Parts: structure tokens; sequence; C-alpha cells
């Protein structure tokens, strides 16, 4: 099982930005999407928790939602800050297999 | 604050094999998993291997045949053991730590990593 | 020996009729139980997660999760008041007792019988079943309460109620420790939240087994096995009911008019205006003595959280209630939290020759009045103006925390230390008799189970199982299931359960509520035309007593 | 008792649970709730309360100021993560004639919260309120949530 | 040493509703009587008793 | 407390508990009552206010 | 009779308190225990010789040659610690004793059944499994010790460790004389060494059989056997290890510079110069008293040839040490020689659902410090100029013989009427209880393989076997095997192992180590999802004690 | 006055120990150091029902 995002999504400072991850009943119907952060070269951030928390000292400018077998990240008044790219985590529990979406690079205009 | 320190990258034939091992600290090391989750040079994230507080492991489809993982509650320490190596293999190797405190048996039903370490570099050619 | 008997089939009710109006409750019950081989011969430790019922936001109530060790041991539950009384002795005892006592019990098994089961390679299958003489039946007393308390009451997997119907024992399992965790939500709640589980503590790891712990007999067809009589010290159990609630404790005011004529309209009249009457209020700042207002010596009954749902280390569950509701009796479409809804099988009432797997099902509305009716309860300020105004009260119909569904008495709890309440009436059949009280330093006032709670002990748990009946090619190295010769016991059980009970006296000029038979009820009482049967449920605390 | 399982796992690994077999609302036992079929683990009887919740980092006045309201049991998932010790786990500071580095110099006390290994605790976070109705799913009207204002 | 408990609350039953009682006075009556209220009981009598 | 400003959450409140302590009522001279009957309840008060 | 039981299942251990801190243990024991008619009736002779493995040069450690007795009889040996206590009760006792005495032993046979297997001619096979009531078990109590004594534990070959498990007996053999010759050798060694089994010796010929020297008790559906209790004259077992070495007995010099802050390199120091100190030395040429020179007044330990291998008329085996390694416990990896290595199967503590032939294994690290470091050790030139040179210090890096692989500790033995050493820590589950004292003139001071040695003679081995159910075609005359009906019997076990242990006391401000439960291990005392059991290693000697 | 336990379990339960990190913490420093640390009382399970 994988988990599918679109290879880029842009927006402009200021504006909002949505990033998308279709996955399936057996891995986003149960569990939800965890979203992850990274910058060129460095380890990955987490962002939102799969019930929407996000760690302490991230933004509330970061949200995220789940409805039905697909998984969303918002990111609202986008700043210069969030220009990396962005990854969705999911675990199937049937298997037992942990699965991450593809990536999706943000572009800030 | 919770910080992870992995090492044992190397460059190995493309029918080798080869170990890998973290340092963790901050935190009840045997109430959290620890996973290595591993990124092809220009592509995403991958899970490997996960291994949780009394010993009990799952592995991904791509190396539930070949790799090996273990810990060491008492030292704090997680290792990560490859056989069979092949290119494909090759990527840098990240260590990262669990949310959700699970022990036992009946863990990756949920996981979410919540810190993570530096990462080491595994290359698989001749 | 092989064709010696070893005991004799009693379910007869004698009452003894001692001095000074108590009488000696001796109820016999005798069964035939069937025991079959265990599925295995180990022990396992199974963990149960319906993440798919409960991953639904909202289903939150739904939860499953749990660990427990299943056992090959059976286990022999006799704590049912079906097992021992028919609706006559029931009858008897509800419409001529005033209270009930617990005394003695002892069980015996006897007559065991140990067959096997082998099958023709014929192509049309055939199989016959012949006698082992020399098979055993394990048998274990645990007189010491070694073993963690499981009464089957609770999944009504007691014994049959049916003293000509064949019962089976229920397979024995007991809670294994487990740590989870469930986040509640609601249809519509933004994301999936937390539903975890976590796994055990070691520090609370309870592995029991039946060989290590109880002495275990081996029978055979011509041994018997008898536990001997327990004593219990448990407090008496009432047969009446109390119907006064505050505004029925003390002296009524004096009517300074009274009706010169009979009729629904003609009411009495206190005749002193309100502010200026006297009497004793708990209220230092009003001048109003009122049925509501004036003091009396103490409540009656407690406000709780009702549809509470509290978490700890094994995930939720609902906040238990001492009491029914209010305005039940009157209408039981409004039965609700704290009315115990029983759902059992046909060995314990169910009409016997229904079809499906539904359960019949009742909840027992009590006739005791010690309930709340919270949609007539309100808050309203100190400063007690009258008549009182929106921004000085807060009703029942207004919305807590933003909710137009939930408003403040359902976080409401008034139990305090003038809180008087009631123990739970008996629940014929299916209700439990007697509980074990828990091993806390501090104990529950009562338990909402059983009417009876045992001090220091009360009787160990019977567990059985067929002993192994290996084959020749036995191989205990092998890492495949036990080879076994499919064996299966039927034995005779028979107990002995002891009351004491005072005969009820008639205080008053009316006469009190009994149960009877009438063209209603008449067929709930006697077989049908094809044989089947069914008990009904019958209330316990009928007659009224006066509470102060 | 824990309910009969009607499946058992034929095989060792983390997916392979156990089920009652059972549908919930096809079930026997006993439960506080007269105005429902579903007997859940949740739902079923039990003989009486061990805990109980109660109004955590209150502080309550009389004639001679603000008092704690006392609590008799710890928190929730103290043991799974000590930084979540709070109303409940009592908290000691000490100097060097009571346990404190005999050695260590400056004013500053040893501390330590003890955590109980009794669970009586509560997990405040897990429990909510629904209306009596009990209309599953419960909408947002009909509970209130530890997430509520 | 005490409890809180709500005051005046009014529980109904089978009967109608009726004040919660409570065991103990309200704080700082004893210097100003004027905020004497739940749980300081009220006697009204007449000419025989007092 | 549900919108109202004449009603806060010590109206609803109670923190009777285990550690609770408390007295009994104080004799009230002359119009207080001097013995009552307990109830007939199984589980009986601890205090009765009268 | 056939349809009355003769004994009862008991598998409790009890822990009754006396006076003075000392603790009666009782562990019951009971098993289910499946007996098969032996392969055949007679006695044989059977020689091994594996020439093919040990004919490759340089492996002469890999020997199986012997020549044993395969009688038909079956032993019934439960002289293993796992047959008597579970996790906890081993937990209880290494946790809260300090010594354990030995007391006595009983067990007895009881509820025999006896069946015979039945096979149809129908083309698809068939088989039923019938009640052969007249049919007798043998049971043999060699009381005397006139057989040889062949415990179980050394091939893993005892009772079953679960109560709950079928166990079976050991078929039992014992060794005949043989002569053996086995040259040693190794890789490219020319020629082949010489490896011929040689006969048996008739001055050494001793040939037992059962009938001609013990009772035999024949035992119908009906009958028990009961031993009878044995006492045993065992020296005590301690359940605590010494930690002192030579370099830690007696008064530590005096330190003329303590240390003035805290840190793992903030050392003291003596502040003598060496040359210059007071004490004793055993070194009448020097003047040099040092923590390593300085008297002691005997030797901890010993060290002997490591990986030895001696040759006598039956041909080579391994020459036994009494203490460890040292350094073992620091590393597991340096486990040599001293260290038990046990192999075992699922009967005796192997993950019972897990397939294949392979077995479970681990190697014994005690806690006592006794052993020796081989690679720091050294001998000198009786002068003692330092520092050394090379030409008069024989180190562990040193050949010997031209072998850069064996240095003189390899044969290097220090054993002296100064050396002090203790006994073998018991090993659970896996260890022997009790062994047999040699009968030579001069004894052993310590057997390696059970921590109780019985001085004069203890419990006779119990024998069992099936007698023999003939057809009506027998001929003693017909030199073929004799035709027997196909017969298995399955009896209860049941045995009292009786201790005396004395509760141990704290001597030290610090705590000492415990056995415990953690997150790590927990799941090796619990089953698994499908039954599965483990019984996992557990070390004894927790506690320190004083040496000196 | 106090009761010994007994073993009501198949398996074992947990006890308090010294280890490789808490070891320090009963035996005085170099320069004399002496510290006690807090340790736990209700180790053993009892059955609540």
């Amino acid at each position: 099982s994988v988990l599918t995002q679109p290879t880029s999504v842009s927006g402009s400072l200021g504006q909002r930005v949505t990033i998308s991850c279709s996955g399936s009943t057996n891995n986003i119907g149960i569990v939800g999407a965890s979203w992850y952060q990274q910058l060129p070269g460095k380890a990955p951030k987490l962002l939102v928790y799969s019930d929407g928390n996000r760690p302490s000292g991230v933004p509330d400018r970061f949200s995220g939602s789940n409805s039905g077998n697909s998984a969303t990240l918002t990111i609202t008044g986008l700043q210069a800050e969030d220009e990396a790219d962005y990854y969705c985590q999911s675990v199937d529990p049937t298997l037992g297999v942990v699965v991450f979406g593809g990536g999706t690079h943000l572009t800030v205009l | 604050e919770v910080q992870l320190v992995e090492s044992g990258g190397d460059l190995v034939k493309p029918a080798g094999s080869l170990r890998l091992s973290c340092v963790a600290s901050g935190f009840t090391f045997s109430s959290y998993g620890m996973n290595w989750v591993r990124q092809a040079p220009g592509k995403g994230l991958q899970w490997v291997a996960g291994v949780n507080s009394g010993g009990f492991t799952g592995y991904a489809d791509a190396v539930k045949g070949r790799f090996t993982i273990s810990r060491d509650n008492a030292k704090n320490t997680v290792y990560l053991q490859m056989n069979s190596l092949t290119a494909e293999d090759t990527a840098v190797y990240y260590c990262a730590k669990d949310r959700y405190y699970c022990t036992g048996d009946y863990c990756f039903n949920l996981i979410a990593f919540g810190y993570w370490g530096q990462g080491t570099l595994v290359t698989v050619s001749s | 020996g092989v064709g010696i008997s070893t005991g004799t089939f009693n379910n007869q009710t004698e009452f003894k009729f001692l001095e000074n109006g108590w009488v000696y409750i001796t109820a016999n019950s005798s069964r035939l139980v069937h025991l079959n081989m265990p599925e295995s011969e180990n022990y396992r430790r199974v963990v149960v997660n319906n993440l798919d019922k409960t991953a639904v936001n909202g289903n939150m109530a739904l939860d499953d999760t749990h660990a427990e060790i299943v056992t090959p041991w059976s286990l022999v539950d006799a704590n049912a008041w079906g097992v021992w009384f028919n609706p006559g002795d029931w009858q008897l005892i509800v419409n001529t007792m005033s209270e009930l006592h617990l005394v003695s019990f002892e069980q015996e098994i006897f007559n065991v019988v140990l067959k096997t089961v082998s099958e023709s390679a014929t192509q049309p299958p055939t199989k016959v079943y012949n006698n082992d003489l020399t098979a055993s039946l394990m048998v274990a007393l645990d007189s010491n309460n070694t073993m963690p308390f499981t009464p089957a009451a609770m999944r009504s997997e007691t014994l049959g109620f049916y003293p000509w119907k064949p019962t089976i024992p229920t397979p024995w399992r007991y809670y294994f420790q487990w740590d989870r965790t469930l986040i509640p939500s609601h249809t519509g709640t933004s994301g999936t939240p937390t539903n975890i589980y976590h796994g055990t503590d070691p520090d609370d790891v309870q592995f029991y087994t039946i060989e290590n712990s109880v002495p275990v007999h081996l029978l055979r067809t011509g041994d018997e096995f008898a536990t001997g009589t327990f004593f219990f010290d448990c407090k008496p159990c009432r047969l009446t009911h109390t119907w006064q609630t505050n505004r029925a404790l003390g002296l009524p005011p004096f009517l300074n008019s009274l009706p010169q004529s009979e009729g629904g309209t003609n009411f009495g009249y206190i005749g002193v205006q309100q502010d200026k009457r006297r009497g004793v209020t708990q209220m230092g700042n009003t001048n109003y003595i009122t049925e509501a207002t004036i003091m009396r010596p103490a409540e009656v009954g407690y406000s709780a959280p009702y549809y509470s749902f509290e978490a700890s280390t094994q995930g939720p569950f609902k906040t238990p209630i001492a009491a029914g509701r209010g305005g039940a009796q009157t209408d039981e479409n409004q039965a609700a939290d704290g009315d115990p809804r029983y759902a059992f099988g046909r060995q314990h009432g169910q009409k016997t020759t229904t079809t499906g797997e539904t359960p019949e099902r009742f909840t027992y509305i009590a006739h005791q009045d010690t309930g709340r009716y919270p949609e007539g309860d309100w808050i309203q300020n100190i400063n007690f103006n009258l008549p009182v105004t929106d921004d000085n009260v807060l009703l029942p119909t207004d919305p807590i925390g933003g909710k137009t569904g939930i408003n403040y008495t359902n976080i409401f709890n008034t139990y305090g230390p003038l809180t008087a309440l009631n123990n739970v009436p008996p629940v014929y059949p299916n209700g439990q008799i007697w509980d074990k009280e828990f091993d806390t330093d501090l104990k529950p006032r009562l338990h909402v189970n059983a009417p009876f709670v045992c001090q220091n002990n009360c009787p160990g748990q019977l567990f059985v199982k067929v002993a192994p009946n290996l084959t020749n090619q036995y191989d205990p190295d092998a890492s495949a299931n036990m080879s076994r010769i499919v064996t299966y016991s039927d034995f005779w059980w028979k107990g002995k359960l002891v009351f004491k009970a005072k005969l009820r006296a008639s205080h008053t000029w009316n006469p009190i509520q009994q149960m009877s038979i009438n063209v209603d009820n008449q067929f709930n009482y006697v077989p049908s035309n094809i044989g089947g049967m069914k008990i009904v449920y019958e209330k316990s605390q009928l007659a009224p007593r006066k509470l102060y």
C-alpha cells in the first residue's frame, strides 16, 4: 500500500495553501495521516498529528483534516518560512506497514 | 530535550551486508518505539523497520525477508542489520521516535514520528 | 463403583417455619451438566481491538478493547435467582416476607459420565458414542479465592433455570492487564482522534493457573465431589420499598381550610400567607416557608452525572449510579440510566421455541422512589428574588458548553454526607444473588449487581475440565496441537442454598401490592403446546415500608 | 467475567486479534442503560466504581483564605509519561538532611513527584458526557467533550 | 475540612421539587449577618415558643 | 455558566469526597429539635441537619 | 476399582514459616504421563561409532563412540528445578532466601489407563481406541540403587515443566563397557590417526536387568503405586554469591591523600613509596609491597587447563572446571569453559509454538567471581627485577610448543591446599537438583551438575513399562519379534519435594540485586495468543555475601 | 508487624533492585557525599475483584 500526493503546490505570500494526500480505507480511513516538513537536506519535522494537534511550538498556521480516504494539510498566512517539502504518513493496521506519501514541493510566490 | 544520533554508514558491494546504530536520550526509552526510515537520493521517505520495547519488530515488504532490527533498553540503543544488499537500498537512513506509547506485540496500529536524528548514508555499489 | 449411583436429584424448596415469625428457606437445585473437552489445553492471552467500530467518530461508547486469558477450564456458576426459585417460590417469598438473609451454600457433583465419539469411514457419515470407564473429570474448588472473581450473571452464563433441561458450564476467562486510550469525538470531528492500544504494564501482570493454585480432583464414573457448607456473613436484604422523598418527610403543614364536598378540584388550603408561616428552613435570607423550602432531616437519593463516561488506564466506562430514574414507573419509555437492562437467552428465560440470535430483554423498573427527575431541577442565585428572572436561574433546558443537548443536570452531583439510599432490589430470575467485596482499602457502600455482598469471603468458584484423553501418537515436543480422543462428559450437579426470611405484618388499614396471576400473564408460567417455556421477570420489593 | 471470544487467533503477530463474534445489539448481559441494546465493555454493568473524578486544581476559600481541594488518587497516564504527573501525585521538596546530595552547594531543594503504582486515577481527556437518548454515532449537540469550553 | 455544595439547588423527584440540604453554614456570615445564606437554619416561631 | 450573568460555577459545584471532615449540627436553643429518628434506608446519612 | 480414582492432582507450592526465620517449602508436582509399549521386549547391546566424523583430522572432540544397553523400560525422572517451581516461586526463593536445604522426596503413580489401538481393513484407513481393563503397567522402584544412576537432566529428558501439558518418560539405557583409542590430530596432519574401537574387557562387563534386581508391581486400571518418603543427607545450598577475589581480602592500604573533589578521575593516593611500605608478603627477595604482591590468607578460585581433553580407556573427554570464566559478566561473548550451556526443547522451556529441530540454548553466567581472566596472568623469573624484561616473563601472548594459538595458561593448574571455591549454583529451570555420590574411596569435593550431592544414597529410580499384550499366535520358539496388541498407557504422576530455606537479612545500607519483571522480559512469563509458552533461565545467587 | 508475601501467579512480580543506573545512589562519594533517593512501596499487584 502506498499513499498519493500531488507533485507540487503553489501559493503566494499571505494566501492559503492546501496539500492533499489520498489513501484507502485500509490506511487513512482508520488512522489519519500525519504531516511532516523537510527543508532541503535536513531531517524531517512533524507538523500536524493524525488528530489535528500540533507539536509544541508549531504555529497555528498549520492545520489538517481527514475525510474518507483522503487527508489534507492547510497552511494559512503563507510566509517565507514555509518553502519546503511536505509528506503525508499513515500506518496500515491490517498489514502493520507504515506508509509515507510521495512528497509534495511547496512554492511560495 | 529528546535527542538522537545515528552512525554506521559505509560503502559496500552490490551483494554485501551492513549494520547501523542509533543512540537516544531524554525520554523513557522503553515506552516508545524506534523506527528506521530511509530516503533514496532525490526521492521520498520510505519506511524500513521498527522495534518496540519487548523486542517485537516490523519490517516493510521491501526488506521483510532480508533485514533485522533490535534494541537494548539498558543502553538506549537501536541497531539495524541488513543482509543481501542491492543497489536500490542506497539511501540516507533516518532514526526516529514514536509519539505514542506502545510496548508489546500489538504495536504498528498507530505510528507518528515526533523526533528525528541526523541521518547516516548507505551506498550500495561496486 | 461403575454401576452405583453417587447422589440423588433434588430440586425442591422447603419452608421450615421457626419461632418468632422467622422461616428457614432451603432451596435445592439439581442440574444435568454437559461438558465438552476444551478447544485447546493451553492458556491463551488474547487481545480484542474493534478499531473498525470505534474509528467511526462518535462511537467511543462501543469500545470493546481488552486483553484476557482464555483457559481450558469451565466455570459452574449458580449465582442467579432462577437457579433456585421458580415463579411460585418467588411469589411466596415476595408476597409473604419482609426481609431476606443469606445463610449457607453447598454444592456437589455426582454421577459422572465420560463418553467418546468415533466416526466411521463409511461414505455416508455415521458416528457412535462409547463409555470410557477409565476417563476422569477434573474438578477444582478455589475455596481460598485465589482466582479472579468472575460472576457469570453479568454475561447471562449461569446454570440454566429449568430442572428438566440439561445445562452447560461457561468457558472460563479473566481479564489480563492492558493500557488503552480513546479520545472521544462526535460526527463532524475534524481528524481521527487518538485510538490506541498501548500494551501491558509489567507491574500489573497476573497470569493465574488453576493447576498451580487449586487442588484438582480426578473423578471417574464412580466418584463424587462435595464442597462442604459455606456460611455467609452478609447484611439482610429488604423485600420492601420506600416511597418517601424529601417532600414526604416529617409533619405536614396544618390545613386551616379543609374541603366541604368531595371531588377532584376540592382542595384543602394551608391558609397562612407563605412569608407569614412558622417552621424551619435552611435558607437564612428568606421568609418563605414552603414544602420545597422547608427543612428536612436529610436527602433521599442523589443526583449523579448520567451517561457520563470516565477514562482510566484500561479505557472508557460508564459511571455507575445506584438508583433508577424518576417518572419511569409511570412511563416505561422514560426508563434510563440506573434502571438495569438484562439481555438473556433460552436457558435463562427466553421462550425456548424461538429461533434466532436476538436475545430477550427487559429493563427492571424498581418500586422504590429514590431516583431523580432531572427535568424538574433548577439552580438559582443566592439572592432568591421571586419570581426568578432569566439571568438568575439555571434550568435543565439551558445549554452547557454551547450544546443544545447537554444541560447542567448531566454534569450534576449532589451526593454528600446527608444522602440516604437503599440497596439494589433483587432481580428475578436473571439477577445475581451475592457478590464479593472489593479488596480496596476503602469499600463501596453498595454493589449495583447483587443485593448480598460478602465481607470476608464467599464460596470459592467451581471449575471443571475433561482430563486429556490422548491417542497413541502423542509427542510433547511437537509444535502442533495435541492429538486427543473426542471426549465429553455429562455429570449431575446439586446445590443447596439456605435463606432466612421474616414474615411480614400488616401495619396499615389498606391492602398492599402483591404478585398474582391474571388473564394477561397467565400463559407466561406454563408450557406451550410444543413444550416451550419462558421465565418472565418479577419485581421483588412489592410491599411499602415507611422511611421515616 | 470477560466476554466469550467466538473467534480466536490462529497465528502469532500484532494483527491477530480475537473477536467476540456476536453483534453488539445482539449480545447478552446486564447494563445500567435501560434505553439501549448495546452491551459493550464501556456499557456493561460493573459491581461498583474504582476511583472517582474530582475537580482538579480547584482552590476553595474559607475564613482563612484559599486552599487547594485535596484528592486521594493520582493521575492517569502518569506512569506512561512522567511529564504528565499532576494533581494527585505528591511532590516532595527536601534538603541535605533528608535526602538531597549532601555535598551540593546552593539553596535549591531536591524534588521528586511520586507516581504510585496503583491504577485508581483518571484520564480526563478520555471522559465524555452525552445526552440520555444515546443515539450513536453521537452528534455535536448531544455530547460534552473535554475539548469544549 | 468542610465541602462545597450546589447552593440553592432544587431537585425534583416523584413528589416534586425540594431544596438540596447542606450540612454546614456560609463563610463570612459571622462578620456580616446580611450574608447569612444557604446552610444557616432560619426559625420562624410564635408566642408559645419565644 | 450556561450564559447566565447570575449563575457561576460555584452554584453547581460539589467537592464532597473521601477526604471530607465535618461536624454534626449544633443545638439551637430554644426552638431546635433535640432528637430525631434515623432513616429506615439501607445506607444511612452521616448526620441529620435538624 | 475400574471407576474409582486412586489419587488427586496437586501442583501447588506451600511456604510454611517456622521459628527463627526458617521456611518449610513443600513443592507439589503432578503430571499426566504418556507411555508407549517399547520397540522390543528384549534387552539390546548397541555400539555407536561415528568413524565418519572423527575420520576427518581435527574432529576428535566430536567423538560419539560408546556402547550402551537399550532396555525396554522407561524412566520417570523429576530431577530438574523446573519440574517443581514456576517463575514466581523461583523469584520468591531467590529473592527472599539465603540458603536452601533438601529435605525429602516422594512420588506416587495413580489413575492408570491402558488403551489399545485397532486399525480397520477399510480401504480408507481408520483406527479406534479401546480400553483394556485387564492390562497392566509394570512399575519398578530401585530403592536399593542397584541400577546405574542415569539422571535425565543431562540429556534434557526429565518430565515436562508445565502442569497443564502431558509429558512422557524417557526410554532407559545405560552404558556398557568398551575400549576406545582415538589419537588426536589437526587439519594437515599426515596419515590417518589411530581411530579404533577395541571391544569390551570381560573383567568389567555388567549387564543389569530390572526383572532380576527390583520388585515389579503390576498396576491395573484401579491400582496405585506410592514410593514412600525418602530423606536426604545433603549439605546446604547457598543462594548468595561471593565477589571477593584475592585482591579484596583483608585490610585495604591506608590512604595518606584522600580526594578533595568529586569525579571519576579524582583518585586517592596511598602516599608511601612502594619499596618503603609495611606489611607481609611471600616474596622474600623483594621490598615491594603492592596490592598484587601483598600476602592474603588463601586463594579464591584456581586456574585449570581449559578446553583440555583427557583420554582414558573409553576415549577422550573434557576436563571439567568448577568455576566460570572472568570478564564474562561484562561481555557475554567471553563465556567459555566453566559456564554451562543448556540445550533444551519445547518440553523444558523452548517456545512451544515454534517448529523445527533446532533447540533453545543459553549459557549460564554465574554471579560468583571465583573464575579466572587467563589473558591477565603472567609468570616471571624468581629474581623479580622490575620492569621485567622479555626473557624473564612468560605471557599469555607467548607461544607454547611453537603454537601461536596455545599459551601457557592452557596447560596451567594452580589448584593447591590454599584453594577456596564455591559449590555450583542452582540453574533454573533446566538444572539438576540432586546427584549421587561416586562410589570411589576418595570422593570429589563437589559435583558440577547438581547443587546437592547425596552422601549415602538417594531416591531410587522409578521405571515404568507396559506389560506385553500378546495375541493368540505367540510362539517363544520363533526367532521373530513377539506379536503384541498395540498398547499404550496414560498414568498420573504426583511428586512431593520438600526443602528447608532460611530467610535473608539486610546487612548493608544499599539494596541488593533482585529478580524482577520488567518491560523487556514481560512476555517471557505469559502465554501467547495461540497458547505458546516458554520458561526462560533465571539466576539463583542474586544477593552477595562477604567471603572474608 | 508485617506479613510475608506469597506467590499467587505463574509470572514473577515487580521487585526493587540495584542496577547499573541507580547504583551510586546507595554508596558515598569520594568526598563523603550521601543521598537517599525515593523508592516506591506497593510494588506487587493484588487482585481487586
